[PDB]
DNA sequence: ACAGGATGTATATATCTGACACGTGCCTGGAGAC
């Protein structure tokens, strides 16, 4: 389930909190940032209560200080059957959709409807098939013997069950599941007969299966618009769904909630690098947050007092002040050296890299000197340098070799500035010749 | 797309060179003997022959002893037969093959003693034309 | 004999078994530290464990940046997917640039699948349909079943089909005496050709003549397939290959790129993980190579920051030759190599260095002996001094006019006079700028 | 098909030692540029190297397009020569890189060997069996020559080709098996009973003798872009003409490259590279140059030729100035041919050749006056004056252009400098850059 | 304790017999009516 190689945030399994919303010093792969983790726990409790809609939370701080890690931990701690939509800022500048339409689709993808229903299923092990054919083929009679580990029965088939058993060819010894009302037959595999391989079912042959469905509002909006099929959920060309088909969905959802046939499960919409949105998008968000069917919006940015896109003035965090009036701000701080060492040890443990203590001290020192992400990236390179020398652990000399081979930002800036005649500048001038 | 005879011909260099001289050998109106070593050395070649719809038969000792009596007779009597397949020792020992001259060795490199009897069955008394031996 | 184009004297990094690089090996001269770093990167790719590791190759023009990426692609082998790219190619007119970037991301993750097929095949011996009782009833087809008799080697089978399979069969224009190939996985039917059991020379439609297929009519065979994730995404977004109306009309309309949703990618990931769990499939991550990365603007860079942090992304290799230039799409952001600092923080920069007179001379030797040319020693020294005076590429590109001027005088050796004549006939950038500055009417 | 600007150039005018003659094949002067273009022509004709860029630079009205036309004329048949302008790349349905890829791939030809069978004879009997709705068609054809006679079998397209150009059992036809072409040579039987449902006057040919069926080998050349467009979708052959080939995917190009290498391996096909000529290259974006820098390094790349007439001008898409309007990384991987301006003897020879091309009789004094005014003004103006002076002289009912006709043409039709002077003397009557004009004359 | 010459192995072939298979002619007991 959920195939993945190793992610950059794969070591985080959620927020490290106790029952009183207090952060442990190290829990669930999260180190430090106690106030930000407490605030994110309060926000997670607000999402879990479900009585509050349309609140905007801004996460701001310096780059590479636990901003995306916090949202990753929130999404892990949310659990299943609660929608979580994560989009970047530059994903809404489409060619076939307007920006407000893409924002509306992203807003309505994060509100779910929970429906429980009941059905009758027959699942067992096929013992024997008897099918007799007349010369003219006017009628088909048949008998089906099927069993579980506890029962045994023989059925008499009609014409269309015989036709549906001939199609999707079922032999003896198979384990199949039959839906009576829809006529769908699924081959679960072959039972344990060596002559893929699935154990024989137990208990009753006829069973009641309660399935809990979770459908987003966007799926109902796509389906109820008759100009498009349900294939637009996969192809992606919904193409500016009309406004008047959404009020019918809202009224129907309110009626279903009143009658007790359905429940509303609100979710979280996460916008990463929110500073790349236009001013029209911010003006749309200002009114879209005040709706009753609105999720809780988390936005993250790292800029400070920069130019808002589409305008010609500067604003704090790259956002206009009327949007900042509607938000509560969580601020993250830079990391200490002990937290850098703990984070690097966790990242080395994730990649199953054995480090010496002196190598860990060297990585911590060069992480304080330059960057956390550079020291995180050097571990997997130094591991391959260690496997080149045919030893398991990673020593100091491998880290020094990797530091010599792969540069950082400041050293590259120094090498560029010392030899700027060999590069192409802003005026397009270069000197390719060596001599003269 | 179904596996293609041409790509099957051109992916082997020996078969590629074999398909060249066979065209002018057929244009001359001649008789050709080809020797082989493996099963699949003579289990893939009649696919190429039927691709060229050439008149051919296959002789080896895995076949019954009765068939060697009349296959040699049909070879020596009928002139329209073009290709006579063979293993090393199946028909290269005492079989009168004076109706052909061109023996073609696909992989006959096992021992000179075996090959010295191989063209002995063809380059025999009764041949009325020059013998051209092609070693591949 | 063959065709040579600006490369193909490079076969690999030319490293030892312990990672050290010989000076002249694999078609490379010099650049020892960059070659060793690329070997470490190649080992990291072959480890098949990491996701979203990105490096950047930085240096001046004519220093060996794209040659290192091509050497990486040759060292990895053909079984690993390698997707070359130019930064100007992401600006499409059919779909947004974010979708093009994500498509090229998914195009670099391969998959090897051992799948099985159900095949009915043989020569058609009979073709008889049975009609329906009410053909004009509006609901249901004209026919009810079609009896098809197939004969293969040591076998004969009789099949009873629905009209759906027979519609594809008659779309293939199947007659009596043809060899067909019915694939039961999709209902696709291939007409192989006429059987060779009948006469051959009485046709007028350039057919091919096929022997009878060996084995039984019903078969089960294993095929090893090599596909990518983007192939599955495209085949599911625009469905073709079924026998229904929707997949049939999808082959006739004009294809167009569409914004593939995240839900389809999640479902494809679920199905592929299920295939891997049964021991059928096997994941092969690869390399995405984006050359001339300064052509990108700030929106693609900001989406690249998000896309590198996903749990499926391949290894990304970038290249740039700018000192400290403004990022495109901005006005005030001045950053090294035209790459913004938040993306620079996620990279690992590999520096490349310029060459000397000796390296230029032996590079000219290698390029001359690749192109089947014979150069004298004095002409070689003249070309080396020319290369250090003006450019390496100008000295490399002057070899073929020198060879032509030598050949037109009925001669094989290239001498000094040919190089002087090629200097006279063809110019370089500095002399052209000198002519441009001292000229009358905007030459 | 008509008398054009470069219609007098047929080749390059070179020897076997690639030494340019002073006046040959419609080209005069410019010996170094002609020699360099001959070297490039031999370089294309050898076909062993790929992706070389040649830049032709000089002042306007010098002969860059004349040199490219001479190269294309001396290149010979069945070798592709794609000539585009720089402003054709900017499209509404194609991106710039896709249009450049199509322009690159149009200049590489594939020469394919084919085996065909030719059947010519006299038609004896045609039997055509069709269904009730006319969908399924099959039948038998009985054709014969003077010696042999054979009964064939027909398919759908053979019957469709027989129904058109209707054959009436006694016509002599020739069939190509691989091409599927029906050609009716004529009628040989000359039947007596003819009904008035036909109005043709078919010729009397003889019944052919000898073999009925013959074996032939044919050779045709198809570019790479046509193969891509054909293999792209179901009805790509119509898109080869309508231009509805929107952004072909890269998997198609990869599989076509592998198939082309496979055809080269088997000896079926061979590769004939050509020349892509981009005239007025300074009207290109910076992204186009960035694409060209990497597209020149591919295996299937032609010889790219560019022409420009700009000095140190602004590169499009940037905010700085570059030599020839091209960035320095592209200029590093290019080879520059420089053209020089003309003398007065060269201008006189050019005008004499252009007068002989337009079939105009000229006097000595008229030619001298045209040479003087082509030295003072541009060359193209004095070349344009010839046909106008010819029409003016033809109005006076004499077929010889004199000095009075050239003076009348010089009086009636203006120069650039004279028009600039007349505009600057009376600038109130024209609309300024601020949109002010005095329309009233009082 | 090592070298040298014997068999052993492998991985294809090749020819050739052995102990099973399948296919056919033809009568008497099974089937039907009573
Ligand atoms: N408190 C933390 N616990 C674990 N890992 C962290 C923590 N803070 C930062 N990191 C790691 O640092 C790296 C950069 O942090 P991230 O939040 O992704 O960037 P930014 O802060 O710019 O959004 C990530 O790989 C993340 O795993
Ligand atoms: N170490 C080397 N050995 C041989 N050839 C080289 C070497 N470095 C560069 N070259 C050649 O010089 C040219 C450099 O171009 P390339 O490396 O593709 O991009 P850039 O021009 O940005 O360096 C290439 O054609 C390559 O063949
Ligand atoms: N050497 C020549 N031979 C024949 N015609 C020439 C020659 N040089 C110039 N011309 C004429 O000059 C015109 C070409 O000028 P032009 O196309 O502007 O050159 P460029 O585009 O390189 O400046 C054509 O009318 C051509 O007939």
């Amino acid at each position: 389930k959920s195939l993945s190689l190793i992610a950059a945030h794969s070591h985080i399994t959620g927020l490290g909190l106790d029952e009183n919303l207090q952060p442990r010093p190290t829990s669930e792969g999260m180190v430090g940032q106690l106030q930000a983790r407490r605030a994110a726990g309060v926000i997670l409790k607000m999402v879990q209560n479900g009585t509050i809609a349309g609140r905007a939370v801004l996460v701001a701080g310096p780059p590479s200080t636990g901003k995306t890690a916090l949202a990753m931990g929130v999404s892990q701690s949310l659990g299943k059957d609660v929608p979580f939509t994560a989009i970047a800022g530059s994903e809404i500048f489409s060619l076939e959709l307007s920006k407000t339409e893409a924002l509306t689709q992203a807003f309505r993808k994060s509100i779910g409807i929970k429906i429980k229903e009941e059905t009758e299923l027959i699942e067992g092990e096929v013992v024997e098939i008897q099918i007799d054919r007349s010369i003219t083929g006017g009628h088909k009679q048949g008998k089906l013997t099927i069993k579980t580990t506890d029962m045994e029965t023989i059925y008499e088939l009609g014409n269309k069950m015989i036709d549906g058993l001939t199609k999707e060819k079922v032999l003896a010894g198979d384990v199949i599941s039959i839906d009576k009302a829809s006529g769908k037959i699924t081959k679960l595999g072959r039972s344990f007969a060596r002559s893929r391989f699935v154990q024989c079912p137990e208990g009753e042959l006829q069973k009641r299966k309660t399935v809990v469905h979770t459908v987003s509002l966007h799926e109902i909006d796509v389906i109820n618009s008759r100009t498009q099929g349900f294939l637009a959920l996969f192809t992606g060309d919904t193409g500016e769904i009309r406004s008047e088909v959404r009020d019918q969905i809202n009224t129907k959802v309110a009626e279903w909630k009143e009658e007790g046939k359905a429940e509303i499960v609100p979710g979280v919409l996460f916008i990463d690098e929110v500073h790349m949105l236009d001013i029209e998008c911010f003006s749309f968000i200002n009114r879209a947050l005040e709706d009753e069917f609105a999720p809780i919006v988390m936005m993250a940015t790292n800029r400070g007092v920069s130019k808002t896109r589409g305008t010609n003035y500067k604003s704090p965090h790259g956002l206009p002040l009327d949007l900042l009036d509607r938000s509560i701000i969580i601020t993250t701080k830079s990391y200490n050296e002990q937290e850098i060492k703990t984070i690097l040890s966790i990242r080395a443990q994730e990649e199953e890299v054995e480090l010496s203590s002196d190598a860990l001290d060297l990585l911590t020192k060069t992480g304080v000197e330059t960057s956390l992400r550079y020291s995180s990236n050097l571990i997997s390179v130094a591991q391959q340098i260690a496997m080149k020398r045919k030893n398991n652990t990673v020593e100091v000399e491998d880290v020094k070799r990797a530091y010599l081979l792969f540069l950082d930002s400041a050293r590259s800036v120094k090498y560029v500035q010392e030899n700027e005649s060999q590069y192409i500048d802003d005026q397009g001038n270069v000197q390719i010749s060596i001599a003269k | 797309s179904m596996p293609s005879m041409d790509r099957f011909i051109t992916e082997s260099a020996k078969l590629r060179k074999l398909d060249e001289l066979l065209v002018k050998l057929k244009s001359e109106g001649h008789r050709v003997l080809i020797y082989f070593q493996m099963t699949k050395m003579m289990d893939l070649m009649e696919e190429y022959l039927t691709y060229r719809q050439y008149n051919h038969i296959r002789l080896d000792g895995s076949s019954k002893l009765e068939d060697r009596r009349d296959l040699v007779h049909d070879w020596q009597t009928n002139p329209e037969i073009f290709v006579f397949l063979l293993s090393t020792r199946a028909g290269g020992l005492g079989i009168n093959l004076t109706a052909a001259d061109t023996v073609i060795f696909y992989d006959s490199d096992w021992n000179p003693t075996i090959d010295s009897q191989a063209m002995d069955r063809a380059h025999r008394l009764g041949q009325t034309r020059q013998v051209t031996v092609y070693r591949l | 004999v063959t065709r040579t184009a600006a490369h193909t004297h490079i076969k690999g990094l030319g490293l030892d078994e312990s990672g050290v690089a010989k000076r002249v090996e694999g078609g490379f001269v010099g650049q020892i530290e960059a070659r060793e770093a690329c070997g470490v990167i190649v080992d990291l790719i072959k480890a098949k464990k990491m996701s979203g590791r990105a490096i950047l190759l930085a240096g001046g023009p004519s220093t060996g940046k794209t040659a290192l990426a091509l050497a990486i692609s040759q060292e990895l082998g053909p079984k690993v997917p390698f997707c070359p790219l130019v930064g100007s190619e992401l600006y499409s007119v059919e779909v947004k640039k974010t979708e093009t970037l994500m498509e090229n991301f998914r195009r670099a993750i391969g998959l090897r699948i051992k799948e099985t097929k159900e095949v009915y095949e043989g020569e058609v011996t009979e073709l008889t349909p049975e009609d329906a009782e009410n053909p004009l009833g509006g609901y249901g087809k004209t026919i009810s079943h079609v009896i098809v008799g197939l004969k293969s080697a040591k076998g004969t089978k009789t099949l009873r089909l629905d009209p759906t399979i027979y519609e594809s069969i008659q779309r293939e224009k199947v007659s009596i005496g043809d060899v067909i190939y019915i694939e039961a996985n999709t209902g696709a039917v291939k007409r192989v050709g006429r059987s060779d059991a009948y006469a051959t020379e009485f046709d007028l439609e350039t057919e091919e003549y096929v022997p009878l297929p060996k084995g039984e009519v019903h078969k089960k065979k294993e095929i090893v397939q090599d596909v990518t994730l983007h192939d599955l995404d495209v085949a599911n977004a625009r469905p073709q290959g079924g026998q229904d109306v929707i997949s049939m009309m999808g082959q006739l309309l004009k294809p167009k790129k569409t914004e593939i949703t995240e839900k389809l990618r999640q479902e494809v990931n679920k199905v592929v993980a299920k295939y891997i769990d049964q021991g059928v499939a096997e994941l092969i991550p690869g390399v995405l190579f984006i050359d001339e990365v300064n052509m990108l603007d700030i929106e693609i860079f900001t989406y690249l920051n998000k896309a590198l942090e996903s749990n499926i992304a391949p290894v990304v290799v970038l290249a740039s030759n700018r000192g400290m230039t403004t990022v495109r799409g901005t006005e005030d952001v001045i950053s090294p190599h035209g790459v913004p600092p938040d993306l620079i923080d996620r990279l690992l920069i590999v520096r490349t260095l310029p060459y000397d007179k000796d390296e230029i001379r032996t590079i000219i030797e290698r390029r001359a002996t690749v192109e089947r040319l014979q150069v004298e020693s004095s002409a070689l020294d003249l070309l080396a001094t020319m290369g250090t005076e003006t450019s390496l590429r100008y000295a490399l590109q002057l070899l073929a006019p020198c060879g032509i001027l030598a050949q037109t005088s009925n001669r094989k050796e290239i001498v000094v006079n040919d190089v002087n004549e090629a200097k006279l006939l063809f110019l370089d950038a500095k002399r052209s700028t000198k002519i441009l500055e001292t000229s009358a009417n905007y030459l």
